[PDB]
């Protein structure tokens, strides 16, 4: 009838679940919208896990790198999916946010030093067992399941990295191929993400550009190690960061570029979505 | 006529099945042909892939076939599927609602169609006139239940033939012929060979060569194709044009023969550019602003300077973006024209002109080699 059709559409517009799921929810709850909706949500998690198991194994080379900086902590996360159509979708991006916040909360509870910076990583397994934010329920593993059920694609919590910095240290960061999404405050998503840990007594308020530039250099030149200021320039094929031809001026090395600013590079993290 | 169509939608919704059903029905990146035209069917896994194809001109789409499953209905990413179509210039879409063919519920399907038309309208398409065909790609492929299988596929094809228009030839535009080679015919005169880029050329039309220090003007006395003397040539045709009162010495490759005073040389351009990965023969490292590669377009080449968008200080291999390029000197660079960028002896990028902005003071102040 027209009345039942209206109820089905109304439940669809309201919740976003599939038409068939909405239809089964309504007939199961006697055509009662409120009950149907509640029913659908309750089934969501189960549906997700089941769907996640079915798609588990499919190639997921696309996705996003997320960068979240809160106070003196910085986290970098990689979440993969099957298509870039999904990596561009807001629902996927919201999942990445939940993964970043989940990582941030976990880190701001770990080792906090005063004399030096702290760094750490998390593999797929470790990131998955992490507690979902105080908003949702269960682990990020459960949130991933929910997203997989909502988008219909296999997805993977690939890895994470975090860094905590006391006074005397500074973190330069850059995300390349950023995606616009103003609803995810402070989070920056893209295809490449880099963190450059520095030691410096200069005020952080005067290092924003330098910080971004060091990050740009790491993304564009992909160094394999920090290297040293004592070593000689290494040409366009150099591996040691400090000896590499500076990205925005090959005439000088990265070390020669940064030294004058009263900043020394002591470590870095480079995430490229879908690498290895 | 040749038409390019691409299938967009969730992979589990039937795309590949439909594409196969169409293949088997017409047997009585793929290619098939209906009564009306020749079809080039494409089904790329992603957004970046379609954009790359558009820029490179490899598979410029004239329309899309959006495949949606009746049970799930539109997915959240369906939004990005339509944003992509809108972005690469597709203005016509045909929809195929694929169902569990279990003769389910006509009302549900109706709501699916309704939602789809709401979406189409939302993204600029005319959702009310968009052809939406309902059926089962699986039945059509397995030669079963013709009412839902065969019938729906035949209706889809008819809808594609009618709603997706053929690619324009631009025959309304002034003719433009990039000179590929020059030679003489004993007793007849000088001939320039090349392939018309747009418009129409008729034996007798006045012409004008551009790209030469001096502006040359004359008349086309004869058209030659396959050693046959014609009186008319069309955009896309490779021909030989007999020029009046001119010697081989006065012409060369790189010049452009066009309708008198119809083209205006350009030195500044904004374009969509795809940067080649190392695997595709491109660079290993990224390039930054003021990078000076050589632009190759039509039958000419010229040095140019790349200007990254404000904010961006680098561009990575495998990426596409909008860039501003400044030629060392004006050349025949039209909107819609494609080009390549070479550094040394290798191509590092491909482009498609989007605008021909007026050269600014700053651009004039550029310091070259």
């Amino acid at each position: 009838s027209a009345s039942s059709k209206e109820l089905l559409m109304k439940l669809r517009r309201k919740t976003g679940y599939s038409f068939i799921n909405c239809k089964k929810a309504l007939e199961t709850c006697g055509g009662d919208l409120k009950q149907a909706e509640s029913w659908l949500h309750k089934q969501a998690q189960k549906e997700g896990w089941s769907k996640a198991a079915r798609l588990h194994g499919r190639k997921t080379k696309e996705g996003l790198i997320g960068l979240l900086q809160e106070g003196d902590t910085t986290v970098l996360v990689e979440v993969n999916c099957e298509t870039d159509f999904v990596s561009r979708n807001l629902k996927f991006q919201q999942l990445v946010q939940q993964v970043a916040l989940g990582t941030l909360l976990h880190c701001q509870n770990l080792k906090d030093q005063l004399s030096t910076y702290s760094k750490g990583f998390l593999n797929s397994s470790e990131l998955s067992e992490l507690p979902a934010g105080p908003e949702r329920e269960g682990s990020l593993k459960d949130q991933l399941a929910l997203a997989i059920g909502k988008l219909g694609e296999n997805m993977i919590l690939k890895r994470a990295a975090w860094v905590k910095v006391p006074a005397g240290f500074y973190v330069g960061s850059y995300v390349h191929g950023a995606m616009h999404s103003p609803s995810l405050h402070n989070l920056v998503l893209g295809k490449y993400g880099a963190l450059v840990i520095c030691e410096t007594s200069e005020l952080k308020a005067n290092l924003a550009d330098l910080g971004r530039r060091l990050g740009q250099h790491v993304v564009g030149m992909a160094p394999l190690s920090v290297g040293s200021l004592d070593d000689e320039p290494g040409g366009e094929a150099e591996t040691k960061m400090l000896s590499q031809p500076y990205l925005l001026d090959p005439s000088i090395t990265l070390g020669q570029y940064v030294q004058p600013h009263g900043v020394s590079v002591v470590d870095f993290v480079r995430f490229e979505c879908g690498e290895g | 006529p040749h038409v390019n169509v691409g299938t967009i939608g969730h992979v589990d919704h039937g795309k590949t099945t439909l594409t196969a059903a169409i293949t088997k029905i017409l047997a009585e990146h793929v290619e098939y042909s209906t009564a009306a035209r020749h079809y080039a069917h494409t089904d790329c896994p992603g957004h970046a892939d379609y954009v790359k194809n558009m820029i490179t001109g490899t598979a410029p789409l004239d329309g899309c076939i959006l495949v949606v499953a009746a049970n799930d209905g539109p997915m959240p990413q369906t939004r990005e599927h339509l944003l992509l179509a809108r972005q690469i210039g597709v203005e016509h879409v045909v929809v195929y609602v694929n169902k569990a063919d279990a003769v389910q519920d006509s009302e549900m399907v109706e709501l699916v169609e309704l939602e789809i038309r709401e979406l189409l309208t939302e993204f600029g398409y005319k959702g009310e006139e968009t052809p939406i065909i309902v059926g089962s790609a699986l039945c059509a492929l397995e030669q079963r239940d013709p009412e839902l299988g065969l019938k729906s596929v035949q209706k889809l094809l008819d809808a594609v033939d009618t709603y997706i228009p053929v690619p324009t030839r631009d025959l309304e535009k002034p003719f433009l012929l990039p000179v590929e080679s020059v030679y003489s015919i004993p007793g007849r005169g000088t001939v320039v060979t090349g392939t018309l880029e747009r418009g129409i050329l008729k034996k007798g039309d006045e012409c004008e060569f551009l790209g030469h220090s001096k502006n040359i003007r004359t008349v086309v006395t004869g058209i030659e194709m396959f050693h046959k003397s014609l009186d008319r040539a069309e955009a896309g045709d490779n021909l030989g044009a007999l020029v009046r009162g001119l010697k081989r010495e006065d012409l060369r490759r790189g010049l452009v023969m066009a309708k008198p005073g119809s083209i205006q040389p350009h030195q500044k351009v904004e374009a969509q550019v795809y940067i080649l990965t190392k695997e595709e023969g491109g660079r290993h490292k990224p390039f930054v602003s003021h990078f000076m590669p050589v632009m190759f377009s039509l039958t000419w080449d010229m040095a140019c300077r790349i200007i990254l968008p404000p904010g961006k200080e680098l561009a990575m291999p495998g990426e596409d973006l909008k860039l501003t390029l400044i030629l060392r000197q004006p050349m025949i660079l039209e909107k819609g024209q494609r080009f390549t960028l070479r550094d040394g002896n290798r191509t590092i990028g491909t482009g498609l002109v989007t605008d021909t902005p007026a050269m600014t003071e700053e651009d004039k102040n550029i310091k070259w080699s």
